[PDB]
Protein backbone atom coordinates (compact mmCIF):
# COMPACT_ATOMS: atom_id res chain seq x y z
CA UNK A 1 0.00 0.00 0.00
CA UNK A 2 1.27 3.26 -1.34
CA UNK A 3 0.24 6.51 -2.04
CA UNK A 4 0.61 9.07 -4.86
CA UNK A 5 1.48 12.19 -2.38
CA UNK A 6 5.50 12.64 -2.39
CA UNK A 7 5.57 10.63 -5.28
CA UNK A 8 9.10 10.77 -6.62
CA UNK A 9 9.08 12.39 -10.68
CA UNK A 10 12.28 12.23 -11.34
CA UNK A 11 14.02 9.79 -13.84
CA UNK A 12 16.54 8.09 -12.09
CA UNK A 13 16.83 4.40 -12.48
CA UNK A 14 17.77 3.83 -8.48
CA UNK A 15 16.93 4.57 -5.21
CA UNK A 16 18.63 7.08 -2.86
CA UNK A 17 21.10 5.90 -0.24
CA UNK A 18 20.18 5.68 3.59
CA UNK A 19 20.98 8.56 4.84
CA UNK A 20 19.76 11.04 2.04
CA UNK A 21 16.11 8.56 1.06
CA UNK A 22 13.81 10.71 3.49
CA UNK A 23 12.04 6.97 3.86
CA UNK A 24 12.40 3.56 3.45
CA UNK A 25 10.12 2.97 0.24
CA UNK A 26 12.84 5.78 -0.78
CA UNK A 27 15.91 3.82 -0.25
CA UNK A 28 17.21 1.97 -3.13
CA UNK A 29 17.11 -2.28 -3.37
CA UNK A 30 20.65 -2.59 -2.67
CA UNK A 31 20.75 -1.62 0.85
CA UNK A 32 17.73 -3.89 1.72
CA UNK A 33 18.12 -7.03 3.74
CA UNK A 34 16.16 -8.55 6.73
CA UNK A 35 13.17 -6.15 6.83
CA UNK A 36 15.43 -3.10 7.51
CA UNK A 37 18.37 -1.03 5.33
CA UNK A 38 22.02 -1.94 5.75
CA UNK A 39 25.09 0.49 5.53
CA UNK A 40 27.65 -1.14 2.96
CA UNK A 41 31.20 0.20 3.28
CA UNK A 42 32.29 1.77 -0.52
CA UNK A 43 28.96 2.50 -1.56
CA UNK A 44 29.01 6.44 -1.07
CA UNK A 45 25.96 9.12 -1.06
CA UNK A 46 24.89 11.01 -4.37
CA UNK A 47 25.64 14.53 -3.66
CA UNK A 48 24.34 16.11 -7.14
CA UNK A 49 20.72 14.84 -7.18
CA UNK A 50 17.48 16.85 -8.12
CA UNK A 51 14.64 14.99 -7.53
CA UNK A 52 11.11 16.44 -8.31
CA UNK A 53 8.72 15.68 -5.73
CA UNK A 54 5.02 15.42 -6.23
CA UNK A 55 2.41 17.77 -4.50
CA UNK A 56 -0.40 15.85 -5.91
CA UNK A 57 -2.59 13.99 -3.56
CA UNK A 58 -2.92 16.00 0.13
CA UNK A 59 -5.71 14.50 2.98
CA UNK A 60 -6.29 17.52 4.99
CA UNK A 61 -8.69 14.90 6.82
CA UNK A 62 -7.35 15.92 10.38
CA UNK A 63 -8.82 16.81 13.67
CA UNK A 64 -6.28 18.64 15.86
CA UNK A 65 -7.85 20.73 18.50
CA UNK A 66 -7.80 24.47 18.00
CA UNK A 67 -6.88 23.90 14.20
CA UNK A 68 -9.97 24.28 11.87
CA UNK A 69 -11.36 22.88 9.35
CA UNK A 70 -10.83 23.53 6.25
CA UNK A 71 -13.51 21.67 4.28
CA UNK A 72 -16.82 22.67 5.24
CA UNK A 73 -20.21 21.47 5.24
CA UNK A 74 -23.19 23.11 2.76
CA UNK A 75 -24.44 24.00 5.62
CA UNK A 76 -21.85 26.22 6.97
CA UNK A 77 -20.79 27.69 3.36
CA UNK A 78 -24.64 28.67 2.85
CA UNK A 79 -24.44 31.17 6.31
CA UNK A 80 -20.71 32.44 4.31
CA UNK A 81 -22.07 33.14 0.46
CA UNK A 82 -20.61 36.84 1.03
CA UNK A 83 -16.97 34.86 1.45
CA UNK A 84 -17.13 32.82 -1.17
CA UNK A 85 -14.65 32.72 -3.90
CA UNK A 86 -14.70 30.48 -6.88
CA UNK A 87 -11.40 28.88 -7.97
CA UNK A 88 -9.86 27.29 -10.51
CA UNK A 89 -6.53 25.80 -11.66
CA UNK A 90 -5.30 25.57 -15.38
CA UNK A 91 -1.79 23.16 -14.74
CA UNK A 92 1.45 22.26 -17.02
CA UNK A 93 2.97 19.15 -17.08
CA UNK A 94 6.57 18.23 -15.90
CA UNK A 95 8.85 17.41 -18.62
CA UNK A 96 12.56 16.28 -19.30
CA UNK A 97 14.38 16.02 -16.03
CA UNK A 98 10.82 14.48 -14.32
CA UNK A 99 7.50 13.26 -15.43
CA UNK A 100 4.43 12.50 -13.47
CA UNK A 101 3.11 15.57 -11.98
CA UNK A 102 1.27 18.92 -12.61
CA UNK A 103 2.40 22.41 -11.74
CA UNK A 104 -0.04 25.19 -11.54
CA UNK A 105 0.22 27.66 -14.32
CA UNK A 106 -2.96 29.10 -14.75
CA UNK A 107 -4.54 30.53 -11.55
CA UNK A 108 -8.01 31.38 -11.84
CA UNK A 109 -10.70 33.67 -9.87
CA UNK A 110 -14.80 33.90 -9.56
CA UNK A 111 -13.87 37.50 -8.99
CA UNK A 112 -12.61 37.12 -13.16
CA UNK A 113 -9.03 37.46 -12.20
CA UNK A 114 -6.66 35.21 -13.59
CA UNK A 115 -2.43 34.76 -12.75
CA UNK A 116 0.12 33.21 -14.68
CA UNK A 117 3.09 31.35 -12.42
CA UNK A 118 6.27 30.30 -13.49
CA UNK A 119 5.78 26.54 -13.85
CA UNK A 120 7.88 26.07 -10.50
CA UNK A 121 7.92 22.51 -8.28
CA UNK A 122 9.48 20.80 -5.10
CA UNK A 123 12.84 19.90 -6.14
CA UNK A 124 14.69 17.48 -3.41
CA UNK A 125 18.60 18.06 -3.25
CA UNK A 126 21.21 16.36 -0.87
CA UNK A 127 20.85 19.35 1.42
CA UNK A 128 17.25 20.45 1.05
CA UNK A 129 13.87 21.07 -0.59
CA UNK A 130 14.38 23.39 -3.14
CA UNK A 131 11.47 25.34 -3.83
CA UNK A 132 12.61 26.23 -8.17
CA UNK A 133 11.13 26.62 -11.88
CA UNK A 134 10.94 23.14 -12.86
CA UNK A 135 11.16 22.49 -17.13
CA UNK A 136 7.08 22.01 -18.14
CA UNK A 137 5.01 21.87 -21.23
CA UNK A 138 1.22 22.47 -21.38
CA UNK A 139 -0.94 18.93 -21.88
CA UNK A 140 -1.30 18.19 -25.65
CA UNK A 141 -4.86 18.64 -27.32
CA UNK A 142 -6.56 21.84 -29.09
CA UNK A 143 -8.76 22.18 -25.94
CA UNK A 144 -5.12 23.32 -23.95
CA UNK A 145 -3.75 25.35 -26.98
CA UNK A 146 -4.65 28.34 -25.13
CA UNK A 147 -1.86 27.29 -22.43
CA UNK A 148 0.83 27.76 -25.01
CA UNK A 149 1.70 31.24 -24.63
CA UNK A 150 1.54 31.08 -21.26
CA UNK A 151 4.41 29.66 -20.60
CA UNK A 152 6.69 32.11 -21.16
CA UNK A 153 4.24 35.15 -19.30
CA UNK A 154 4.30 33.70 -15.29
CA UNK A 155 5.51 35.34 -12.74
CA UNK A 156 7.78 34.08 -9.85
CA UNK A 157 5.61 32.38 -7.03
CA UNK A 158 6.58 35.01 -4.37
CA UNK A 159 4.89 37.90 -6.31
CA UNK A 160 1.72 35.48 -7.61
CA UNK A 161 0.66 35.10 -3.75
CA UNK A 162 1.15 38.99 -2.41
CA UNK A 163 -0.99 39.39 -5.77
CA UNK A 164 -3.38 36.68 -4.51
CA UNK A 165 -3.23 38.25 -0.87
CA UNK A 166 -4.24 41.41 -2.33
CA UNK A 167 -6.70 40.38 -4.74
CA UNK A 168 -8.60 38.75 -1.95
CA UNK A 169 -8.20 41.63 0.81
CA UNK A 170 -9.97 43.71 -1.75
CA UNK A 171 -12.74 41.60 -2.48
CA UNK A 172 -13.80 40.61 0.78
CA UNK A 173 -12.69 42.95 3.39
CA UNK A 174 -16.21 44.45 3.27
CA UNK A 175 -18.38 41.87 2.74
CA UNK A 176 -16.74 38.67 5.41
CA UNK A 177 -14.29 38.10 7.93
CA UNK A 178 -12.75 34.89 5.87
CA UNK A 179 -12.29 33.19 2.57
CA UNK A 180 -15.09 30.12 1.23
CA UNK A 181 -13.12 29.12 -2.06
CA UNK A 182 -15.70 27.21 -4.28
CA UNK A 183 -13.80 24.63 -5.70
CA UNK A 184 -15.40 21.74 -8.43
CA UNK A 185 -13.30 18.71 -8.22
CA UNK A 186 -10.72 20.21 -5.29
CA UNK A 187 -7.58 17.89 -6.12
CA UNK A 188 -5.67 19.54 -8.39
CA UNK A 189 -6.83 23.30 -6.49
CA UNK A 190 -5.59 22.02 -3.01
CA UNK A 191 -2.19 21.13 -4.61
CA UNK A 192 -2.40 24.54 -5.93
CA UNK A 193 -3.03 25.82 -2.29
CA UNK A 194 -0.14 24.57 -1.21
CA UNK A 195 2.18 27.75 -2.73
CA UNK A 196 0.43 30.29 -1.01
CA UNK A 197 -1.57 28.99 1.48
CA UNK A 198 -0.25 28.40 5.63
CA UNK A 199 -2.83 26.84 8.38
CA UNK A 200 -2.26 26.95 11.81
CA UNK A 201 -4.58 27.90 15.14
CA UNK A 202 -7.41 30.93 14.85
CA UNK A 203 -5.52 33.51 15.18
CA UNK A 204 -5.96 36.98 15.53
CA UNK A 205 -4.96 40.28 13.60
CA UNK A 206 -2.05 42.15 14.38
CA UNK A 207 -3.88 45.69 14.18
CA UNK A 208 -7.59 44.50 15.45
CA UNK A 209 -9.95 42.06 16.79
CA UNK A 210 -10.66 40.22 13.35
CA UNK A 211 -9.66 37.00 12.95
CA UNK A 212 -6.57 36.58 10.96
CA UNK A 213 -7.53 35.87 7.21
CA UNK A 214 -3.50 36.66 6.31
CA UNK A 215 0.02 35.55 7.20
CA UNK A 216 3.79 37.57 6.27
CA UNK A 217 6.66 35.38 6.38
CA UNK A 218 8.98 38.84 6.46
CA UNK A 219 7.72 39.91 10.13
CA UNK A 220 5.95 36.35 10.91
CA UNK A 221 2.56 38.26 11.71
CA UNK A 222 -0.99 37.74 11.31
CA UNK A 223 -3.43 40.35 9.45
CA UNK A 224 -7.44 40.26 8.94
CA UNK A 225 -8.09 41.53 5.32
CA UNK A 226 -8.16 45.42 6.24
CA UNK A 227 -4.86 45.60 7.18
CA UNK A 228 -2.26 42.63 4.93
CA UNK A 229 -0.90 44.72 2.90
CA UNK A 230 2.52 43.42 1.88
CA UNK A 231 1.37 40.16 3.20
CA UNK A 232 2.61 36.98 0.83
CA UNK A 233 0.15 33.61 2.36
CA UNK A 234 -3.50 33.06 2.59
CA UNK A 235 -4.08 32.08 6.44
CA UNK A 236 -6.53 29.48 7.33
CA UNK A 237 -9.08 29.85 4.42
CA UNK A 238 -12.23 27.56 4.28
CA UNK A 239 -13.27 25.81 0.97
CA UNK A 240 -15.63 23.28 -0.44
CA UNK A 241 -16.19 20.81 -3.39
CA UNK A 242 -19.53 21.76 -5.52
CA UNK A 243 -19.13 18.26 -7.40
CA UNK A 244 -19.30 16.27 -3.99
CA UNK A 245 -23.46 17.24 -3.60
CA UNK A 246 -24.62 14.89 -5.93
CA UNK A 247 -23.91 16.15 -9.89
CA UNK A 248 -22.93 13.43 -12.63
CA UNK A 249 -21.13 15.02 -15.32
CA UNK A 250 -18.52 17.81 -16.47
CA UNK A 251 -19.23 21.52 -14.63
CA UNK A 252 -20.37 23.34 -17.91
CA UNK A 253 -23.45 21.03 -18.34
CA UNK A 254 -24.46 21.46 -14.77
CA UNK A 255 -23.91 24.90 -14.46
CA UNK A 256 -25.80 25.50 -18.01
CA UNK A 257 -29.00 23.81 -16.53
CA UNK A 258 -29.83 26.73 -14.20
CA UNK A 259 -27.62 29.77 -16.33
CA UNK A 260 -27.13 31.03 -19.78
CA UNK A 261 -25.26 34.20 -19.33
CA UNK A 262 -22.05 32.78 -18.43
CA UNK A 263 -20.48 30.83 -21.87
CA UNK A 264 -18.00 28.79 -21.08
CA UNK A 265 -14.44 30.71 -22.40
CA UNK A 266 -12.41 28.40 -21.75
CA UNK A 267 -9.96 30.13 -19.24
CA UNK A 268 -8.90 29.31 -15.46
CA UNK A 269 -11.55 32.58 -14.12
CA UNK A 270 -14.48 31.31 -16.53
CA UNK A 271 -14.59 27.81 -14.68
CA UNK A 272 -13.87 29.59 -11.25
CA UNK A 273 -16.91 31.78 -12.39
CA UNK A 274 -19.24 28.79 -13.04
CA UNK A 275 -18.45 26.49 -10.06
CA UNK A 276 -19.61 30.08 -7.82
CA UNK A 277 -22.51 30.45 -10.21
CA UNK A 278 -23.94 26.45 -9.97
CA UNK A 279 -23.20 26.75 -5.93
CA UNK A 280 -25.63 29.81 -5.68
CA UNK A 281 -27.98 29.26 -7.63
CA UNK A 282 -28.25 25.53 -6.31
CA UNK A 283 -28.26 26.65 -2.69
CA UNK A 284 -30.57 30.29 -3.21
CA UNK A 285 -32.50 30.04 -6.27
CA UNK A 286 -36.00 28.63 -6.54
CA UNK B 1 4.93 7.82 -13.82
CA UNK B 2 7.23 8.05 -10.98
CA UNK B 3 8.30 6.35 -7.78
CA UNK B 4 6.32 6.58 -4.53
CA UNK B 5 8.30 7.22 -1.69
CA UNK B 6 4.95 7.13 1.06
CA UNK B 7 2.39 5.19 2.70
CA UNK B 8 -1.21 6.02 3.17
CA UNK B 9 -0.62 5.80 6.87
CA UNK B 10 1.42 9.23 6.79
CA UNK B 11 -0.86 11.25 4.61
CA UNK B 12 -2.69 13.40 6.82
CA UNK B 13 0.02 13.97 9.22
CA UNK B 14 2.47 15.23 6.53
CA UNK B 15 -0.49 16.83 4.60
CA UNK B 16 -1.05 18.96 7.91
CA UNK B 17 2.85 19.70 8.42
CA UNK B 18 2.83 20.58 5.17
CA UNK B 19 0.43 23.65 5.44
CA UNK B 20 1.29 24.45 8.55
CA UNK B 21 3.17 28.29 9.44
CA UNK B 22 4.64 26.17 12.53
CA UNK B 23 6.02 22.43 11.08
CA UNK B 24 7.00 21.16 14.24
CA UNK B 25 4.35 22.80 16.44
CA UNK B 26 1.73 21.13 14.29
CA UNK B 27 3.74 17.82 14.61
CA UNK B 28 3.26 18.08 18.21
CA UNK B 29 -0.36 19.20 18.38
CA UNK B 30 -1.27 16.47 15.88
CA UNK B 31 0.50 13.13 18.42
CA UNK B 32 -1.14 15.21 21.83
CA UNK B 33 -4.37 14.71 20.01
CA UNK B 34 -3.79 11.29 19.31
CA UNK B 35 -2.84 11.03 15.99
CA UNK B 36 0.09 8.36 14.92
CA UNK B 37 3.54 9.24 14.48
CA UNK B 38 5.18 9.26 11.69
CA UNK B 39 6.29 5.64 10.54
CA UNK B 40 8.51 4.56 7.14
CA UNK B 41 11.43 5.51 8.59
CA UNK B 42 14.87 4.55 7.07
CA UNK B 43 15.84 2.21 10.23
CA UNK B 44 19.41 0.45 10.19
CA UNK B 45 20.57 -3.41 11.16
CA UNK B 46 23.62 -2.73 12.72
CA UNK B 47 26.14 -4.39 15.33
CA UNK B 48 25.30 -2.27 18.43
CA UNK B 49 28.59 -1.74 19.40
CA UNK B 50 28.99 1.93 18.36
CA UNK B 51 30.44 5.15 20.06
CA UNK B 52 26.53 6.54 20.67
CA UNK B 53 27.42 10.24 19.49
CA UNK B 54 23.99 11.71 18.11
CA UNK B 55 24.71 12.44 14.38
CA UNK B 56 27.60 10.48 12.27
CA UNK B 57 28.64 9.19 9.06
CA UNK B 58 28.23 5.78 9.36
CA UNK B 59 26.08 3.78 12.09
CA UNK B 60 26.85 4.26 15.54
CA UNK B 61 23.75 3.06 17.96
CA UNK B 62 25.58 1.67 21.51
CA UNK B 63 23.24 -1.14 23.15
CA UNK B 64 20.71 1.70 24.60
CA UNK B 65 20.65 2.99 20.59
CA UNK B 66 18.75 2.62 17.54
CA UNK B 67 20.33 3.77 13.73
CA UNK B 68 18.05 5.63 11.61
CA UNK B 69 18.93 7.34 8.32
CA UNK B 70 19.25 11.10 8.87
CA UNK B 71 16.61 12.72 6.77
CA UNK B 72 13.92 9.98 7.55
CA UNK B 73 13.62 11.51 10.82
CA UNK B 74 13.74 15.02 10.04
CA UNK B 75 10.41 16.50 9.41
CA UNK B 76 11.45 19.26 7.51
CA UNK B 77 12.70 16.68 4.51
CA UNK B 78 9.83 14.54 5.35
CA UNK B 79 7.41 17.00 4.52
CA UNK B 80 9.61 18.54 1.52
CA UNK B 81 9.53 22.19 3.43
CA UNK B 82 11.96 25.03 4.36
CA UNK B 83 14.35 24.01 7.20
CA UNK B 84 14.30 26.76 10.12
CA UNK B 85 18.13 27.40 9.81
CA UNK B 86 19.55 30.56 8.54
CA UNK B 87 21.04 28.96 5.46
CA UNK B 88 18.30 26.80 4.88
CA UNK B 89 20.24 23.58 4.92
CA UNK B 90 19.69 19.90 7.02
CA UNK B 91 22.27 19.16 9.44
CA UNK B 92 20.35 15.08 9.30
CA UNK B 93 20.31 14.74 5.77
CA UNK B 94 23.40 12.75 4.01
CA UNK B 95 24.08 11.30 7.76
CA UNK B 96 22.97 8.50 10.32
CA UNK B 97 21.33 9.59 13.51
CA UNK B 98 21.09 7.49 16.57
CA UNK B 99 17.89 7.45 18.62
CA UNK B 100 17.39 5.61 22.67
CA UNK B 101 15.79 2.60 21.83
CA UNK B 102 12.53 4.13 24.04
CA UNK B 103 11.58 6.87 21.72
CA UNK B 104 12.77 4.91 18.27
CA UNK B 105 8.93 4.28 17.95
CA UNK B 106 8.78 8.42 17.30
CA UNK B 107 12.50 9.38 15.60
CA UNK B 108 10.88 12.42 14.25
CA UNK B 109 9.06 13.82 17.05
CA UNK B 110 12.90 13.06 18.71
CA UNK B 111 14.84 14.84 16.61
CA UNK B 112 12.18 18.22 16.70
CA UNK B 113 12.74 18.01 20.98
CA UNK B 114 15.94 17.47 21.61
CA UNK B 115 19.12 18.62 21.20
CA UNK B 116 23.24 17.51 20.40
CA UNK B 117 25.58 18.88 22.89
CA UNK B 118 28.30 20.35 20.79
CA UNK B 119 31.02 19.41 23.11
CA UNK B 120 30.63 15.80 23.54
CA UNK B 121 28.31 15.42 20.73
CA UNK B 122 25.69 13.20 22.49
CA UNK B 123 21.95 13.56 22.84
CA UNK B 124 21.33 16.65 25.75
CA UNK B 125 19.34 14.30 28.95
CA UNK B 126 20.12 10.88 27.04
CA UNK B 127 24.08 10.42 26.96
CA UNK B 128 25.65 13.80 27.42
CA UNK B 129 28.51 13.79 29.68
CA UNK B 130 29.06 17.23 30.33
CA UNK B 131 26.77 18.88 33.07
N1 LIG C 1 14.69 0.66 -5.09
C1 LIG C 1 14.23 1.90 -5.19
O1 LIG C 1 13.97 2.58 -4.19
C2 LIG C 1 14.06 2.50 -6.57
S1 LIG C 1 14.68 1.67 -7.97
C3 LIG C 1 14.46 3.02 -9.04
C4 LIG C 1 13.73 4.05 -8.35
C5 LIG C 1 13.47 3.77 -6.96
C6 LIG C 1 12.74 4.73 -6.11
C7 LIG C 1 13.08 6.08 -6.10
C8 LIG C 1 12.38 6.99 -5.31
C9 LIG C 1 11.33 6.57 -4.54
C10 LIG C 1 10.98 5.24 -4.52
C11 LIG C 1 11.67 4.32 -5.31
ZN1 LIG D 1 -6.95 43.95 11.29
ZN1 LIG E 1 -23.57 31.20 -14.53
ZN1 LIG F 1 15.97 17.78 6.98
ZN1 LIG G 1 27.92 16.97 26.41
Amino acid sequence: NVTGLFKDCSKVITGLHPTQAPTHLSVDTKFKTEGLCVDIPGIPKDMTYRRLISMMGFKMNYQVNGYPNMFITREEAIRHVRAWIGFDVEGCHATREAVGTNLPLQLGFSTGVNLVAVPTGYVDTPNNTDFSRVSAKPPPGDQFKHLIPLMYKGLPWNVVRIKIVQMLSDTLKNLSDRVVFVLWAHGFELTSMKYFVKIGPERTCCLCDRRATCFSTASDTYACWHHSIGFDYVYNPFMIDVQQWGFTGNLQSNHDLYCQVHGNAHVASCDAIMTRCLAVHECFVK
Amino acid sequence: AGNATEVPANSTVLSFCAFAVDAAKAYKDYLASGGQPITNCVKMLCTHTGTGQAITVTPEANMDQESFGGASCCLYCRCHIDHPNPKGFCDLKGKYVQIPTTCANDPVGFTLKNTVCTVCGMWKGYGCSCD
